[PDB]
């Protein structure tokens, strides 16, 4: 099955209506619903909590305090704590101080704002510049990391560029929001929720009702998106409804509204990037230097690995022989930033992009033969390394590059739009390429085992059961065509379950781009096992060596005779073999140290390239992207299909964080864009209107799930190209740098091109 | 009361007792898990139900609709797209080759609006699915699927629905409704309710006396006048826009970014004007182009140009009883132009709205009429840059010459959506792009080709 262009595990079911998320579940009578009271201070002492009107509100049957709260009120995934209630203060707005449980949903959400509070405020930190100067900040200081002396290449470097550039945050937008529903069944609970960590809800909610690991069980069977938010921000709703469950006897449900999601829970880590770039006359890199000022929130969350991946990931797609980084973990009064996909790595790569153009104009030279001229070099004494000293042998990016920009037709059109922008004076087109080079596996490296559990039940059809949840990457799919494809078996002979912490016990979240790799690894294991099994079983029966027991097609052939597999199951039922067995996997290779910044913390990385057009209007900034050709590197897929959207939509979704999507808070930290109204992801019209993705077709170096190459997260850094194009038509207007800031909205557009025109 | 409609080939009748529960809420309660909840805000369509009545098949927002709005329609939501023998709408299979899901939130979505575009045998999927959008796919797969749904036969069970039918005051007549409405002054009147359900669902207010008008053909009405054209208060956007297409292709070309196609087809233009809004779309076209409003105290008839109803931001020269009747709108006016600039094009709120025309003698201005939409709190006609222009030059130096009198006419807002400076910049340049524009130039970002 593996390699085959197969649909979704439930396309059908998805396509109607019957696919069923967690709001869509039913359940008893006596469900109560449950909202948060939100904070509307930003740094403030809460000296006054009058919750009686609150109570006295009609449908409220319990309202919560921190101090009710049985045991930990944690929700944090970092050992630092995090409330989940406030804890006699409040620290941005949108922090839970309490928790209604009402008949009704409707009828929580109307007693949520029937709150009596009043707060003692005190001075907030809400800009970097100002955190960075009142000291505000995570780990106690930066992270610093040096590979070789960056200060003495810029001493003496032929061509050197400096620049200082924002990038903005971004909202997940999943369709369906954060959601949870507790169960008490007797002695423990038993939690639905959509979340992408089945374990952590599991761990969390454990501490918090305060019974051991074996009491709490959570079941998770789809996501309507993921992308990092439901990597953690699941823990606060798990909580609020495992508690509120055990108090109130009844089983609690909570989802938040599309306006408490935003105000609530955090997006990607905003970011500022100061870059010195120097290389020699030949155009080859001396060395880079940067500095990240991160926009962590008012808690760790997952802060920590994520500017690590974004120090990992400086290096773009070159190699580069002096470079330092000094990163800085910052602490503000707004919402906690965590996980989104790329976990850093588009933050990082795009300050190296950003450094690289930047250099590239600045010498008159065309960034696509300054990249290509800079590369790593492919494979096949001494292998180059990165900054933190990873050896990269597995880079494909000479040939891909070449092959893409050949497809693309790339040098035609970029002439082509020469004469283009010459006939125009109020519209311009732009045109860039960008690479990647992202490493594929958890930074935080213990992280790296996936689990599985396999049945084989007397009629032939088997259950599959892994750690991996579904969120719409199709990751059960593969696990499927995985299964079907190592027994030998058709993919509709394989059933899949819901993840389940009590079928596999003690998962990772679903996150890095990992779960296709490891859980693939997870599930062979048992279907060997199985298979092994099985074969065996035959060669004794049959009289011979298990080796020549051929599984195909849904046949079993030993001594020259045929049986369905049906057939071969059931006769080792009878013989007594067991037909159930767990498969484990734990990734190779890994080893490195935080806090030195060395070592090899990737099995690999995966690469592609996109070549993006875009139009601006001078006179407003108006923008779009017109065509974009990706040939991303998927190894040997194991959905052709299937990885090709996730390029799509990746890049789709990459491009939208660095264009129309802004996150704006007012002078009091709150959050101005909170609803769909305000906040502009990508719409249908957006799309390229000439969308060519292509794969890049060959086994990956390493030994991974059927020579396959993680595909999850590394496409988002294809939507830079869009970035690039649309500073490419900057560039257009004037003979000055347009400095283009991330987003690139119209009026971010249109500022670029007035610097480039020499106005204000 | 009683409100009686078919749901999914279902005769069903049902009890009003709270006339301001949504439809996504009705179907959701009864069990309809199909129609998934978004945000109650209307933006991304992720219940997107099928209507039809005697007008036709159309998608709209299950979530800004009120029951007694659906008395008497045919309803079809997305566990009712599929045949009754089990076999799928062209539309699904489709959706399922081309791998149209990935998370499978916004799909129902989709398959729904896909489908009443199936049916009504509609194609411009880029405007008629702006409605819901999706985080997961880059609506690429969407799109070759909708096209390969295309070719296949409109679904004949679906087709079968337009033989039906053939305490919250509705009326029937308009005679009826200011008959009503002068005795309750005080009451929450509903046309499309695209703006007074966030006030129920957002805003969570309660509301007893309301009126919806959404069941007064009458109120609802295209027809032409000596004069020009007489839109009624009930005249819904969609209509408003396919409308436009001939006298007014200007207008159209706005209207097509106003909202989206799913609330287009209940939101009303007599509802944008009484709504009162500042960063409302409607009004800018219609000042630029001198539309005359009118309004209904009972009996009476006030006939006042546009501009003047709106005096004060949130205050208007509504009196109590009296209602938006209708608007008129002459002929041609083939000068006139709309500018709409927001962050995102499609389903968005803008910050600058640049609506501009004026008519030549040769060279020589004669009547210019520029209006903008969120430049002040209030849409407002720009007086001193207007007065500047009349009775000169239409070349860009002049009109470059008289930009500065735009910054006395506006002091513009900082909001999440535009800096002051930006939103007064982009006014500057709508004038300039107006002269660019009707010289020949290549001006609009929108009519690239790639
Ligand atoms: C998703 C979404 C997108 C939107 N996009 C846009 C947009 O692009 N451009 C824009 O301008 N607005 C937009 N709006 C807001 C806009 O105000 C309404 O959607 C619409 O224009 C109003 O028409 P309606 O028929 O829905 O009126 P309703 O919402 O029913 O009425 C709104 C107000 O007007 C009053 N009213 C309505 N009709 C009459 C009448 N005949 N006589 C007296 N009073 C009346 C009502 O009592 C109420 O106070 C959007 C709203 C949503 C939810
Ligand atoms: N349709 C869809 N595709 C998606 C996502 C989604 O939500 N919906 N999310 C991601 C993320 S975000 Mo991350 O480390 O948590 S920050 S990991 C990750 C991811 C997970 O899928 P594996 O590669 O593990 O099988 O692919 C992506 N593709
Ligand atoms: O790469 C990652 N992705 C998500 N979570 C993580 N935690 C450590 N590394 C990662
Ligand atoms: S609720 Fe999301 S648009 Fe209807
Ligand atoms: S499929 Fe995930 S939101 Fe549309
Ligand atoms: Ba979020």
């Amino acid at each position: 099955s593996v390699g085959k262009p197969l649909p979704h595990d439930s396309a059908r079911a998805h396509v109607t209506g019957q696919a069923r998320y967690l709001d869509d579940l039913p359940c008893p009578a006596n469900t109560l619903h449950l909202a948060f009271g939100l904070s509307t201070e930003a740094s403030a002492a809460i000296t006054g909590l009058d919750l009686e009107p609150v109570r006295e509100s009609p449908g409220v049957i319990a309202v919560f305090t921190a101090a009710d709260l049985p045991h930990d009120n944690d929700a944090s995934p970092a050992p630092s704590p995090e409330p989940v209630l406030a804890t006699g203060e409040v620290h941005f707005v949108g922090q839970p101080i309490f928790l209604v449980a009402a008949t009704s949903h409707r009828a929580a959400r109307i007693a949520a704002r029937k709150a009596r509070i009043t707060y003692a405020p005190r001075p907030a930190i809400l800009t970097l510049d100002q955190a960075l100067a009142a000291d505000s900040r995570f780990e106690g200081g930066p992270v610093i990391w040096a590979r070789g002396d960056v200060e003495t290449a810029l001493a003496g470097a032929a061509h050197l560029a400096e620049g200082c550039f924002e990038i903005g945050g971004q909202e997940h937008f999943y369709l369906e929001g954060q959601a949870a529903l507790a169960l008490p069944a007797e002695g423990g609970v038993v939690i639905h929720c959509s979340s992408q960590h089945p374990s952590e809800i599991q761990h969390k909610v454990a501490h918090a009702l305060g019974l051991a690991f074996h009491d709490v069980r959570v079941e998770m069977r789809r996501m309507g998106g993921g992308f990092g938010g439901k990597q953690s921000q699941g823990n606060h709703l798990a909580i609020a409804c495992a508690v509120a469950a055990r108090a109130t006897g009844r089983p609690c449900k909570m989802r938040y509204d599309r306006d408490d999601d935003m105000v609530i829970t955090g997006k990607r880590h905003d970011f500022r990037i100061r870059y010195r770039i120097g290389a020699d006359a030949s155009g080859k890199l001396l060395g880079a230097d940067f500095v990240h000022l991160a926009r962590c929130g008012w808690s760790a969350d997952l802060s920590l690995p994520v500017c690590d991946r974004a120090m990992l990931h400086a290096d773009g797609s070159y190699f580069v022989p002096a470079l330092r980084i000094e990163s800085h973990r910052l602490r503000t009064n707004t919402q906690s930033n965590t996980a989104f996909r790329g976990f850093g790595g588009p933050q990082g790569a795009l300050g190296m992009e950003r450094a690289i153009e930047h250099l590239a104009r600045g010498m008159g030279r065309d960034p696509a033969e300054l990249r290509a001229l800079n590369f790593y070099d492919p494979p096949e004494k001494k292998t180059q390394t990165t900054h933190y000293g990873q050896e990269v042998a597995d880079c494909v990016l000479g040939e891909l590059v070449t092959r893409l920009q050949k497809s693309a037709n790339f040098t035609t059109r970029r002439a082509e739009i020469a004469a283009w922008n010459s006939t125009n004076r109020t519209l311009a087109r732009g045109i860039a390429l960008s690479p990647v080079k992202f490493g594929i596996s958890f930074t935080l490296t213990h992280l790296n085992q996936a689990g599985a559990l396999v049945q084989i039940y007397t009629d032939g059809s088997v259950a599959l059961n892994h750690g991996g949840t579904e969120m719409g990457q199709g990751l059960h799919a593969k696990m499927v065509q995985v299964a079907a494809a190592v027994l030998g078996i058709d993919p509709v002979q394989v059933r899949i379950t819901a993840t389940d912490t009590s079928k596999v016990p003690n998962t990772s979240a679903t996150a890095a781009s990992s779960g296709a790799d490891m859980n693939g690894m997870a599930v062979k294991d048992a279907c060997e096992t199985l298979r092994g099994r099985l074969a065996g079983f035959v060669a004794a029966r049959e009289g011979c060596a298990a080796r020549d027991v051929i599984f195909d097609a849904g046949q079993v052939q030993a001594s020259g005779k045929s049986w369905r597999f049906a057939e071969i199951v059931a006769a080792a039922y009878m013989a007594r073999i067991s037909l159930s067995a767990t498969g484990f996997y734990a990734t190779p290779k890994l080893s490195w140290d935080r806090l030195r910044g060395q070592g090899r913390p990737f099995l690999y990385f995966a690469y592609g390239a996109a070549i993006t057009e875009v139009v601006i209007d001078r006179l407003t900034g108006e923008n779009r992207i017109l065509r974009t050709d990706i040939l991303h590197d998927a190894g040997a897929s194991l959905n052709p299909a299937l990885d090709i959207g996730q390029i799509e939509g990746a890049y789709v979704q990459g491009a939208g964080w660095l264009t129309t999507e802004e996150l704006v808070w007012d002078h009091c930290g709150r959050l101005m864009t909170h609803a769909p109204s305000t906040y502009k992801i990508p719409a249908f019209s957006d799309r390229p209107r000439i969308f060519n993705v292509a794969l890049w077709d060959q086994p990956n170096r390493e030994e991974t799930i059927f020579r396959s190459k993680a595909v999850g997260e590394p496409p988002f850094l294809l939507g830079i190209s869009a970035f690039l194009a649309l500073h490419d038509a900057c560039a257009a207007c004037g003979p000055h740098w347009p400095d283009l800031q991330a987003p690139a909205t119209p009026e971010a557009v249109l500022a670029a091109v007035r610097r480039a025109e020499g106005r204000a | 009361m009683e409100i009686a409609f078919l749901l999914n080939g279902e005769t069903r009748r049902v009890r009003i007792e709270d006339p301001t529960q949504s439809l996504l809420e009705w179907l959701r309660a009864e069990g309809l898990t199909g129609t998934k909840e978004g945000c109650n805000e209307g933006d991304c369509g992720a219940c997107t139900v099928m209507i039809r009545d005697a007008a036709g098949s159309r998608a709209v927002n299950a979530c800004l609709m009120m029951l007694p709005q659906i008395a008497g329609k045919a309803l079809r939501t997305i566990e009712g797209i599929a045949a009754p023998d089990g076999r799928l709408h062209p539309v699904q299979q489709a959706m399922i080759d081309h791998h149209g899901s990935q998370c499978g939130f916004c799909t129902p979505g989709f398959i729904v609006s896909m489908a009443a575009a199936h049916d009504r045998d509609r194609k411009d999927y880029d405007d008629l699915l702006a409605g819901n959008l999706c985080r997961c796919t880059g609506y690429a797969p969407i799109l070759r699927a909708a096209e390969a749904a295309a070719g296949e036969p409109p679904a004949d069970w679906l087709q079968a629905d337009a033989a039906f039918t053939l305490p919250a005051f509705l009326p029937e007549t308009s005679d009826a409704l200011a008959d009503w409405y002068l005795a309750h002054p005080e009451a929450t009147l509903i046309a499309g309710g695209t703006d007074v359900s966030l006030w129920v669902t957002k805003a969570l207010r309660d509301l007893p006396e309301v009126a919806f008008l959404s069941h007064c053909k009458d109120l609802a009405q295209i027809r032409e006048t000596p004069d020009g054209y007489g839109i009624g208060a009930g005249v819904t956007i969609a209509a408003l826009r396919a409308f436009a297409e001939g006298p007014h292709p200007a207008l159209a070309g706005l209207l097509r970014r106003f909202a989206s196609e799913q609330v287009r087809q209940v939101a009303t233009i007599g509802g944008n004007i009484a709504n009162g809004s500042p960063i409302g779309d409607g009004p800018p076209a219609l000042i630029a182009m001198g539309a005359s409003l009118t309004l209904r105290r009972g009996q009476e008839r006030r006939r006042m140009p546009l501009e003047d109803f709106f005096l004060e931001y949130r205050k208007q020269d509504r009196r109590p009883g009296e209602f938006v009747e209708s608007v008129t709108l002459p002929k041609s006016a083939p000068g006139l132009r709309c500018y709409k600039l927001s962050k995102r094009f499609d389903q968005d709120i803008s910050a600058v709205c640049g609506c501009l025309n004026l008519t030549l003698k040769g060279s020589k201005i004669e009547t210019a009429r520029i209006a903008f939409g969120g430049m002040a709190g209030v849409p407002k006609r720009a007086a001193a840059f207007e007065a500047a222009l009349i009775g000169q030059d239409f070349r860009e130096d002049t009109i470059a010459a008289a930009l500065p009198l735009l910054a006395q006419d506006f002091t513009p807002l900082s909001d999440m959506r535009a800096s002051a400076a930006y939103r007064m910049n982009a006014a500057q340049a709508m004038a300039l792009r107006y002269v660019r524009e009707l010289s020949g130039e290549a001006v609009a970002v929108l009519e690239v080709m790639p």
